[PDB]
């Protein structure tokens, strides 16, 4: 179980404020005024069956980047140390609630009066607002979107996943839960998943919570390249036709050809991408969306302080002295390493290996132009008008293209099993 | 801002007790001060006499 | 009714008695747990979800064949209130035309 | 120095040392049935004004009273009480003896809750044999009543991983109390069901039991 609530706003990308104004903040809050997203968000991105693409929000990881943007920005009025809620506004923006269920635009007197000024990578504690300390229930609901926003948030590269495998966790309903999920798309589990959390927290040791870490592991562990059709853990594993692609499909199936041996004992890692291409793929965010939403009912192995930035070491109950370390791939390299795993495994063969690799080099090209042409249309922007100075999408450098321990996390993960 | 110190006390006397004051370098106008005797004074009131002589 | 030195033990007695029995033999108020909020959810507006608010205490049975008991908290009303009625009825004040 | 209306005296203190836990055994258990000595459990409380007593105060053993008063069968007297307290645990102390062989059994711990039900149920007249099997403890005191589903509601039970425990009375009020102004106060512990308790290990299960439960 979990003790300590605290979570990590974001952090300017070297502009005078947020990265969020006006203009995107009414975009985000057209179809709803609830500063809460993450339902909205699973509606946007269409169950990832094609490639999300809007004019204010080019990708998904905009999205992701744009909702962390707004919460950070404006859950600092009722955090200031006098915990009032209506007194004034950011961005033309003000909260309903002493129970912050929406917002609305400010009234003409508090428009007349100046907005709030926010500081860039603040650390905040849930017990100190009162009204979050009474009701613990509504505490965890809105704790599981600010773990979520704390994941992405933490580093400077894409968002944190956790991968966890051990023998125990399999049971009777367990297993006659897992039964029902074959022939779904991964997407599918986790819009149930995160549906399901919504209504009713988990359990320390629940049904659920052991259910969402095994398919988090099935996921990673497919995804690597040591488990396929042939060579399957307890007959479950995850397949793809058309790996490499834009927007790859993952479906849970079952077979009865083998089964892995596995070591007995309890084992996890922490594990992310650092190549801006997770801007595009939609499992990655899932996945470190499901994380965010089990974080709320059970507590994770600290992450050393020597994986992180400096401003963000020594946070309470989520980096460490000497935790575990961050293991960061990117994308590109892993098709290769799946590829080398399945060919070394026998299954496939060379002619296969070069089709999938010249389909990835096409999509790694298609995506890198898209997204310094973005960055660039973000900078004219940002010249021209001084006065709004906005971010679409999380910054990067030209640095994290290339490849760094991609072969040290894919060693590392076939050596889980 | 406090001291370590127990609430030691006296105990019950059914008696009135002398008392004798001291002064100070202190100075008012005494206009001032029978304003607010009278204020605080709980006369008019009925005293017993006593004896003149014995 | 609120504090009972307003009324004299001496000149209405009966009435002191009716007012200490009620202030201190009221049934307690209870709750139980109810529904199954993973799939239908909840609609509980003021009070937590799962659970349903009673003004009489409830309490489960051990046995699947029960048989007479008289230790719930009703019959214990009744029998309050029989005692009172007992008290002016065997008044000496009310028995002259009986 | 000033607290809405009460006034403090501008200086502290505090204790500084705290004694030591006694385990609660079969032998002391029969001690206190015993009674015999003034080392019964139970002080009597008197009237400021005209020197009479007027309540009782109860320990150990006898912290279980939960029912309606008239199922107990009390006189209105303190010392036709007193008298039948003692004869009543006279003969639950033999009738627990038989059970359990004095020579046996005599290093062994008591279960508490166990006790106080058991020396209620006796007093009211309920069938207090169930009890008895519980009088030692075993493996631990919470784990023993947590894993026995087959128990009287009538004092306790449990949800999930935690147990839910009547609090019995502190005073026991005779008849002479009248509410007077020298009537010493009860604080509202001489009532049937004033409160209820809750049992366990850990206190994060407590609260997350408390998350479903109304506050």
């Amino acid at each position: 179980a979990r003790a300590a609530f605290l979570f990590k706003t974001v952090g300017f990308g070297g502009l005078q404020n947020v990265p969020i104004n006006d203009e995107l903040s009414s975009h985000l809050l057209r179809a709803g005024n609830s500063p809460w997203q993450l339902t909205q968000f699973l509606d946007w991105i269409s169950l990832g069956r094609g490639l999300a693409t809007s004019a204010l929000v080019p990708t998904a990881g905009s999205r992701y980047y744009q909702m962390s943007c707004l919460l950070s920005g404006t859950l600092q009025i009722p955090f200031r140390p006098n915990h009032r809620w209506g007194d004034i506004r950011f961005l033309r923006l003000v909260w309903s609630a002493p129970t912050l269920d929406g917002l609305v635009v400010a009234p003409p007197q508090v428009l007349a009066q100046p907005a709030l000024q926010a500081q860039a990578d603040r650390v905040y504690d849930c017990d100190d607002y009162p009204f979050l300390a009474r009701d613990p229930r509504f505490k965890h609901r809105v704790y599981q979107q600010l773990s979520a926003v704390t994941l992405l948030n933490l580093t400077g590269f894409g968002p944190i996943s956790y991968v966890r495998v051990d023998e125990d966790m399999w049971s009777g309903d367990v297993n006659q839960l897992l039964m029902n999920y074959f022939g779904h798309t991964f997407a599918e589990i986790a819009y149930t998943l995160c549906q399901a959390s919504a209504n009713r927290p988990w359990e320390y040791d629940g049904t659920y919570a052991r259910m969402t870490q095994i398919v988090l592991s099935l996921f990673w562990l497919s995804y690597v390249g040591v488990i396929h059709q042939q060579n399957t853990y307890r007959t479950f594993y995850f397949q793809c036709n058309r790996r490499g692609d834009a927007a790859e499909v993952w479906i849970l199936s079952c077979s009865l050809n083998h089964s892995a041996q596995i070591r007995p004992g309890n084992r996890s890692l922490f594990v992310m991408p650092t190549s801006p291409d997770w801007n595009m793929d939609v499992n990655l965010i899932l996945s470190s969306t499901l994380t965010g939403c089990l974080c709320s009912g059970s507590q994770l192995p600290l992450i050393d302080n020597n994986s992180v930035p400096a401003v963000s070491r020594n946070i309470h109950g989520w980096t460490g002295r000497a935790g575990n370390q961050l293991h960061g791939f990117q994308v590109r390299r892993m098709v290769t390493e799946f590829c080398d795993r399945l060919r070394r495994d026998g299954v496939m063969t060379q002619a296969q290996q070069n089709q999938v690799e010249a389909l990835a080099d096409q999509t790694q090209q298609f995506k890198r132009d898209k997204l310094e042409t973005w960055a660039r249309e973000d900078d004219q922007y940002n010249q021209a008008h001084p006065n709004s100075t906005m971010f679409r999408t999380k910054p990067f450098t030209n640095a994290q293209w290339g490849r760094g321990n991609t072969g040290a996390t894919s060693a590392a993960i076939a050596a889980l099993i | 801002g406090m001291r370590i110190s127990a609430l030691q006390s006296l105990s019950d006397t059914p008696s009135p007790v002398q008392w004798l004051p001291q002064y100070t370098i202190d100075q008012a106008a005494m206009d001032e001060g029978d304003l607010m005797v009278s204020r605080l004074t709980q006369l008019p009131l009925r005293p017993d006499y006593g004896n003149i002589w014995v | 009714f609120m504090n009972i030195q307003l009324i004299s033990p001496i000149d209405a007695p009966i009435l002191r008695q009716w007012a200490e029995i009620i202030h201190r033999y009221w049934p307690n108020p209870s709750q139980i747990r109810y529904g199954a909020p993973n799939v239908f959810g909840s609609a509980n507006l003021f009070t937590p979800p799962e659970v349903l608010l009673l003004p009489i205490d409830h309490q489960p049975a051990n046995v699947t064949t029960p048989t007479l008991d008289f230790t719930n908290e009703l019959t214990n009303w009744r029998a309050r209130v029989c005692e009172l009625m007992k008290n002016l009825v065997d008044n000496q004040r009310y028995q002259p035309g009986w | 120095a000033n607290v809405w209306g009460v006034r403090l005296a501008d200086s502290l203190s505090s204790p500084t040392i705290e004694t030591r836990t006694r385990q609660y055994t079969l032998h002391d258990l029969c001690s206190d049935l015993d009674a015999n000595p003034g080392r019964e459990p139970w002080k009597p409380l008197r009237n400021q004004r005209t020197n009479n007593i007027v309540a009782v105060q109860l320990f150990r053993p006898l912290q279980g009273l939960v029912l309606d008063t008239q199922l107990y069968g009390f006189p209105g007297a303190f010392d036709d009480w007193e008298r039948f307290m003692r004869e009543k645990l006279r003969v639950l102390k033999y009738e627990v003896l038989r059970i359990y062989p004095i020579s046996n059994y005599s290093n062994e711990h008591v279960n508490v809750f166990v006790a106080n039900a058991l020396v209620g149920a006796f007093l009211s007249n309920q069938a207090f044999y169930d009890l008895l099997p519980l009088l030692i403890i075993n493996d631990t005191m919470i784990g023993d009543l947590l894993g026995t589903g087959a128990s009287l509601s009538q004092f306790f039970q449990s949800h999930g991983d935690v147990l839910e425990v009547a609090a019995g009375r502190k005073y026991l009020q005779m008849e002479n109390y009248s509410n007077d102004d020298d009537d010493p106060p009860l604080f509202a512990k001489d009532l049937s069901d004033y409160a209820k308790a809750f049992y366990s290990d850990t206190y994060e299960v407590l609260d997350r039991f408390f998350w479903t439960h109304d506050s």
